[PDB]
């Protein structure tokens, strides 16, 4: 019937003066654009069909052609930026926003999806969707006493589209749009559907990826406990955005960071720092490095939760990028920590794996490790045990590594190594 | 010292199958 039409036949049907012929041709276009292999998006664009599809969005008396054209345009807009731009350039944004209020749920849903693809292109189209007024009608679809009364797929698409309105930087979404969206988003973050939770978490991760004022807007809504609960979820697609969001929040102020600690986040990090997914381990170690850059009482809570042995483990064995985050966590710890916290780090076995990382062909980590070594030596100096540390570094083969760093191709690396071997190993 | 930062294989945009 409408399966596997040629673009030429689609054009012929859409150019008829016959709404039903246009309907079958639009469905045939939709099916072409919905096939799994290589949808002919560019051929459909070059055929000049986008303006007609956009006009079909307005045919209230033929809801089927509204649906079919919304779907066709959704999938054109799923393509490259040039292809999305063709849909926008055809006037699709206001037509899709008007379909959000359609009495037909499948049509409103298709318009939700289309606007998500447009917004997902990047900041400009995101902001253009916002300027055309998409937020009010989108949130009105979710203004129900219980989200569970909405169709699962409808709710997931609404959540994914809202997430794209939260996504991307340079610029971040308009502050007023974020504030308008957040109460609904927090409600989605408590919904029981794993895909809704994942995309809600992603939205929160995007909103917290920025200056402390953006972080504060989110934290003020009280989402941190729910993020920490989701941080302990079994579904990796939920842990990943929940961890990203928690990680973003701890890049903010000590108060914002303390909110994460008080919600119980640190109790989940034994699992996160040993998580078999490398990206989780990395992001968790990155989050830890930003926590160990906090207050001494925050470092202390890291100690109290038993996480220093987990940092020693990551430093001892992990993907190199995770190990680099762990090196940063140690340098931050030793720069801000008390002497008692720093010695505790040594008793946990940090020296050997830290020295072993000096044999890496990466200059940044080398400088980070040398800074940590210096901080630990300064702590030992304050205790008079400087020599004992020197021995330990020598026994593990570290002295040789620092001596070799003298002959490195970086000034700070050479100068740092020379200063250590002169101040402590002479 | 804080350091800041449905067809499948899809996150930014979604093609409806």
């Amino acid at each position: 019937g409408t399966v596997n039409w040629s673009v030429e036949d689609i054009v012929k049907g859409i150019n008829s003066n016959n709404l039903e012929s246009q309907l079958q041709a639009t469905q045939a276009a939709r099916k072409l654009l919905s096939r799994e292999k290589q949808p002919p998006i560019d051929n459909i664009i070059r055929a000049g069909l986008i303006p007609k599809f956009v006009s079909f969005l307005g045919k209230t008396d033929c809801s089927p052609i509204q649906f079919e054209s919304a779907w066709a345009l959704t999938n054109i807009a799923s393509g490259t930026s040039e292809q999305t731009k063709a849909v926008v350039d055809g006037g699709a944004i206001p037509a899709f926003i008007s379909l959000l209020a359609s009495p037909h749920a499948h049509i409103s849903e298709q318009a939700v999806w289309a606007l998500g693809n447009i917004a997902g292109d990047g900041s400009a189209f995101r902001d253009l969707v916002i300027k055309h007024g998409a937020i009010d009608p989108l949130l009105a679809l979710l203004a129900v006493p219980d989200l569970s009364t909405l169709a699962c797929g409808y709710l997931r698409n609404l959540t994914w589209t809202l997430s794209n309105l939260c996504r991307n930087k340079n610029p971040a979404p308009p502050l007023d749009a974020v504030e308008q969206i957040l109460p609904t988003l927090v409600r989605l973050l408590h919904h029981n559907d794993p895909e809704v939770l994942a995309d809600s978490c992603w939205a929160i991760s995007y909103l917290t990826d920025g200056p402390n004022e953006r972080i504060e807007m989110v934290v003020k809504k009280g989402v941190v406990p729910q993020l920490v609960k989701l941080l302990g979820a079994t579904e990796l697609p939920i842990v990943t955005p929940a961890l990203r969001a928690i990680g973003n929040i701890v890049t903010g102020t000590d108060e914002q960071t303390q909110k994460v600690i008080d919600a119980g986040a640190l109790a989940v990090f034994p699992s996160l720092l040993t998580n078999p997914k490398t990206n989780i381990q990395k992001e968790a170690t990155w989050t830890m490095s930003n926590i160990t850059a906090g207050r001494q009482d925050q470092i202390q809570q890291v100690v109290n939760h038993g996480l220093v042995p987990f940092l020693v483990g990551v430093l001892s064995k992990a993907d190199f990028k995770t190990q680099k985050e762990a090196a940063w966590a140690i340098t931050n710890y030793t720069s801000g920590g008390t002497v008692e916290q720093i010695v505790y780090l040594v008793h946990c076995g940090i020296i050997e794996p830290l020295m072993n990382l000096l044999s890496a062909k990466d200059t940044k980590i080398i400088q980070v490790i040398l800074d940590a070594i210096s901080n630990i030596f300064q702590a030992a100096e304050k205790l008079g045990e400087t020599e004992k540390l020197s021995i330990m570094i020598e026994e593990c083969g570290g002295l040789d590594k620092i001596e070799a760093l003298q002959r490195h191709e970086n000034e700070s690396v050479y100068k740092a190594s020379l200063n250590l071997i002169e101040k402590y190993f002479s | 010292l804080k350091r800041k930062r449905d067809k499948e294989e899809v996150q930014r945009k979604r093609r409806k199958a």
